[PDB]
């Protein structure tokens, strides 16, 4: 099918020398031998390898649906807004809570952190969390008041399935050991995030078990003076494809929290995100606007938050 | 491309050898050079170089083709693949045609990839015909298509038979979309009489994801990339037979409140024809031709994505 | 004897009565303006039958875009004849030939080849190639920073170009596009030396041509519309 | 931070000094297909150079249960 050099990741001056010497497809390099093509052109024995190297280098709907229905979905203890998305947010896709600050997008977020850590045998999802924190708005307190009220909310159903499996896995859930699963990062300024997100790809390897990652603060604060140069190159490629890749290898769920959109940062920027939620007042109340979504029409839904956490109106 | 040892009957080492040292490395240098001067001087048979050079500029060049066998051809393959959406078929005349590069653009949440999974269910149940969905943002939802296939049809095995004739790919870079358009390209060409696959559509979802960040700065190496993914496209296309989508984004000009494409002035012109969606209410989307080669441009109309 | 110019299209070459002697024309333009339209006119009125209006001369295309319609063409010539029908559409179109092109190098291989066609079809006077700027891109990268390098494919074709055009006294409709920036030069000097008339198109449905002619410095307007039977000269 | 201290080569650090380009903050802003025009490595080879840069900037990671024990 005579693939052409120019659609290989060859290096530009490589590929330049290699078509000066004639070269056109890559069907023509298949047979030379290594030591061969380092003389016919200007290239060392490395870069003769590593050419060689790269020349030569799914599912139906079917399995996809049931594979979307098994990835259990992440609850929020709000069972009014958990219905609008569709039984709560989910994994192998990119989510974003727009909304003017004062409104509660980091409660949500926290709240989430503690509730992929549930049993399987409960519904849950049995994962660990990371928090990149852009704000400095994490508050390790405010996740115990979060985490022991859960618990106590997780106790009271175990007793009416009796002697079922839920007596074992509510021994595994504990506060420490809760709390032995919330990684943290904090991010002073645009040059750490973007040093962050390069290595994370590497840091969820490691760590099979992760299955929900929070960027709280897509734009900084203060973007002020040359940083405005250092945002493009985050919003531009970074966070649109680097996200939506890593969040699908791994098979994980990735929330992005933003605060310039305050109403119903760039103009491909609305395409970089699969949901999107609004959190604005009214009348003094509260209210959780869904704004996009490729399976959910747009709705709207109220809620309020107590010191249990994250719940229903 | 260069000389190399079979790729005609008549050519060896002990010859290609003499044409390099004679500065003679590759098929142009060798059908542009004089033979006389290369064959009664520096010792070369005359009749030899003359076959070769016929033989290698049959093999290696089109062949024109009449007017009249070709139209035959083209009536007799051509197809029109209903989109479902009724009025939206009306307005595309009977909707897509194989063999052309069709393209879809529209601001965020303005139904792109709802009328895409639209036809991929329509050309799934309807005409049964395989789908390939490349995707390249996360849009492709599976539930989503099984909801519009229950709203055509309730058996449940016709609903297992339709969603297992959709295939999904996912490529989120330039260069994994490229590794798959030429991997189904190779597997058309080998494949001559395996009807199970024999994709008849293509849905590139967002082709824009994949090429706004190659663009910026000074250089030029992102539009050499852009080109190539847009060549291959019409190759898929046009080679093969086969009626293939496209997405873009939208934007506004600076000098003027009209609405255009986003990927610039090279862009404009791959797509043989463009449907722009925007918004005058959940639903109640409107469509109007902005490109075509058979269609005056301009006509405004109304479709509802609240029911496809 | 080729045609003179002024008798292909009296509302362009009003004053061309001379036959041609292998003169080249270009046409530039942004997307969506009518280039590729013209060549279904001049190509119409090139192969219909005498008796319909036309003359009866044999015609090339050569395609780099895959955007030639075969339906836009037929549902013209079906418009245009006074009576339309099967058994004389399929003679309209015995005149007319087609070839693709993926590469630079596959077309300079096909334009060495052409020079068998013209050699067995006498009555081929007339030459289309449509999107000689399709491979700019591309290319330019290949060759590097060194600008000799860049343009030496493109710089082949040129030279064969006018070598087909002066051994068989053809004509050549180049097509262009408007890729960066009225008019913003960006092909090889080789090519640039040859080209006789530049016509420009604009949008506003109304189109407008612009000629500019470099054989005598003399510039021009028209106007057309373009309908279901084709272009129609204002 | 200067890219010398992070444990570059010396040779391409003068291709890099050639335009203009001192500090980390520098090499960040370019994006993959600029580093390669103005370092001559392939693809892969410059996601390596990326990684290695972020390398000596990104933050160290904290436990939960740590910080709530200070
Ligand atoms: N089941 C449904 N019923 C009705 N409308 C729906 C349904 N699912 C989605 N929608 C509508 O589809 C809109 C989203 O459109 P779509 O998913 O096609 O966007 P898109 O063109 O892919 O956008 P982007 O530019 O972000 O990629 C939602 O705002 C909602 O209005
Ligand atoms: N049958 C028709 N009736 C009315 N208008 C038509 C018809 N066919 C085409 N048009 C209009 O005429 C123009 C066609 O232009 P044409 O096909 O020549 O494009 P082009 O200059 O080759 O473009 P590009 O190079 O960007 O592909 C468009 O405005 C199209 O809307
Ligand atoms: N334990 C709690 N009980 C009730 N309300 C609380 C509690 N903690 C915080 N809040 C409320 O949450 C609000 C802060 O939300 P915040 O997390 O700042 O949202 P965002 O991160 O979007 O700015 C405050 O107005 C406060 O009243
Ligand atoms: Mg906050
Ligand atoms: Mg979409
Ligand atoms: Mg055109």
């Amino acid at each position: 099918m005579q693939r052409d050099l120019v659609s290989f990741p060859l290096s530009p001056a490589v590929r330049v020398k290699l078509v000066s010497a004639g070269f056109q497809t890559a069907e023509e390099l298949l047979e030379v031998k290594p030591s061969e093509l380092s003389k016919e052109v200007g290239i060392s024995k490395a870069e003769a390898l590593e050419t060689l190297q790269i020349i030569r280098r799914k599912c139906t709907a079917l399995e996809l649906l049931e594979q979307e229905h098994t990835q259990g979905f992440i609850i929020t203890f709000c069972s009014a807004l958990d219905d609008i998305l569709g039984g709560g947010v989910p994994l192998m896709k990119t989510t974003e809570i727009c909304g003017a600050p004062g409104v509660g997008k980091t409660q949500l977020c926290m709240q989430l952190a503690v509730d992929v850590q549930i049993p399987e045998c409960f519904g849950g999802v049995a994962g660990e969390a990371v928090f990149i924190d852009t704000e400095g708005s994490f508050m390790v307190d405010r996740v115990v008041d979060l985490a022991t009220a859960c618990i106590q909310h997780l106790q009271l159903i175990a007793e009416k399935h009796k002697g079922e499996e839920h007596r074992k896995a509510l021994e595994d859930f504990t506060l420490d050991n809760i709390l032995s699963h919330i990684y943290y990062f904090r991010c002073r300024d645009y040059t750490e995030l973007l040093a962050q997100v390069y290595l994370l790809p590497d840091f969820l390897s490691e760590h099979s078990k992760v299955r929900l990652v929070i960027v709280d603060g897509i734009a900084f604060p203060f973007r002020h003076d040359l940083d405005d140069l250092s945002l493009r190159t985050r919003l531009l490629n970074g966070l649109a494809q680097q996200m939506i890749s890593l969040a699908n290898n791994h098979r994980l769920a990735v929330i992005l929290t933003n605060q310039m959109t305050t109403k119903i940062l760039g103009e491909s920027w609305g395409h970089a995100a699969t949901i999107r939620l609004i959190f604005h007042w009214d009348r003094k109340q509260r209210l959780a606007t869904l704004y996009k979504s490729p399976s959910q029409k747009e709705c709207t839904v109220l809620f309020q938050i107590k010191p249990q956490g994250f719940r229903d109106t | 491309g260069v000389l190399r040892v079979g790729l005609c009957p008549g050519l060896t080492e002990e010859m290609i050898q003499l044409l390099r040292s004679h500065r003679i490395k590759t098929v142009v240098d060798l059908v542009s050079a004089d033979l006389e001067e290369v064959a009664q001087k520096c010792g070369l048979s005359y009749k030899a170089l003359v076959a070769l050079r016929r033989v290698l500029l049959a093999q290696f060049s089109a062949f024109p083709v009449n007017g009249a066998d070709l139209y035959e051809e083209l009536k007799t393959s051509t197809a029109i693949l209903s989109t479902g959406i009724g009025s939206l078929d009306k307005l595309l005349d009977a909707g897509l045609y194989t063999g052309e590069v069709t393209e879809i653009v529209g601001g965020p949440g303005s139904g792109k990839t709802q009328v895409c999974l639209c036809m991929a269910a329509n050309v799934a149940h309807g005409l049964q015909q395989n789908v390939l969905y490349v995707d390249s943002n996360g849009g492709l939802t599976a539930s989503r298509l099984l909801q519009l296939l229950q709203a055509k049809t309730q058996d449940e095995e016709e609903q297992a038979e339709a969603l297992r004739r959709i295939q999904v790919v996912h490529a989120f870079d330039i260069f994994q979309m490229l590794d798959v358009l030429q991997e189904l390209r190779g597997t058309v060409a080998q494949q001559v009489t395996g009807s199970s696959g024999t994709v008849k559509v293509v849905v590139v979802d967002s082709v824009t994801a994949v090429v706004s960040p190659l663009l910026g700065g000074q250089q030029r190496e992102g539009l050499a990339l852009m080109m190539q993914l847009a060549r291959e496209l019409k190759t898929l296309a046009r080679d093969l037979g086969m009626a293939v989508v496209v997405t873009n984004h939208i934007t506004r000009d600076r000098d003027s409140g009209r609405l255009k494409p986003a990927l610039g002035r090279s862009w404009s012109f791959v797509p043989s024809t463009r449907i722009l969606l925007d918004t005058i209410s959940g639903g109640r989307r409107m469509a109007c031709l902005a490109k075509s080669s058979r269609q005056p441009t301009g006509f405004q109309e109304m479709v509802d994505i609240g029911t496809w | 004897g080729r045609s003179s110019l002024k008798e292909i299209e009296p509302n362009l070459f009003a004053d061309e009565d001379s036959p041609v002697h292998g003169d080249i024309l270009e046409f530039h333009g942004p997307e969506g303006t009518g280039k590729t339209e013209m060549l279904y006119h001049l190509t119409a009125r090139c192969i219909l039958p005498k008796s319909e209006g036309g003359l009866e001369v044999e015609v090339l295309f050569i395609d780099t875009d895959y955007h030639f319609d075969m339906l836009r063409l037929v549902t013209i010539l079906e418009h245009r004849l006074s009576q339309s029908s099967e058994e004389i559409i399929k003679y309209c179109l015995g005149r007319f030939f087609l070839v693709y092109c993926s590469s630079s190098t596959h077309l300079l291989l096909t334009l060495y080849s052409l020079e068998s066609m013209f050699c067995s079809h006498p009555s081929l006077c007339l030459l289309i190639l449509d999107s000689l700027s399709a491979f700019y891109w591309i290319d330019r990268v290949n060759g590097g920073e060194s600008v000799n390098l860049q343009e030496s494919t493109l710089r082949k074709c040129s030279q064969c170009l006018e070598k087909l055009v002066n051994d068989y006294r053809l004509v050549l409709f180049a097509t262009t596009q408007t890729i960066m920036q009225d008019y913003r030069p960006y092909l090889c000097k080789a090519w640039q030396q040859l080209v006789k008339h530049r016509m420009f198109f604009s949008k506003q449905n109304q189109f407008s041509l612009v000629s500019r002619c470099l054989k005598s410095n003399s510039l021009k307007k028209h106007f057309f519309i373009i309908g279901e039977s084709g272009v129609e000269f204002c | 931070k200067k890219l010398k201290r992070v444990g570059l080569s010396q040779e391409l650090c003068d291709r890099l000094s050639r335009h203009q380009i001192l500090t980390c903050q520098d090499f960040l802003c370019l994006s993959p297909l600029e580093l390669m025009k103005v370092t001559g490595l392939s693809y892969r080879g410059v996601h390596e150079l990326l990684c290695m840069v972020s390398r000596a900037c990104a933050p160290k990671m904290q436990t939960a249960y740590g910080i709530k024990a200070q």
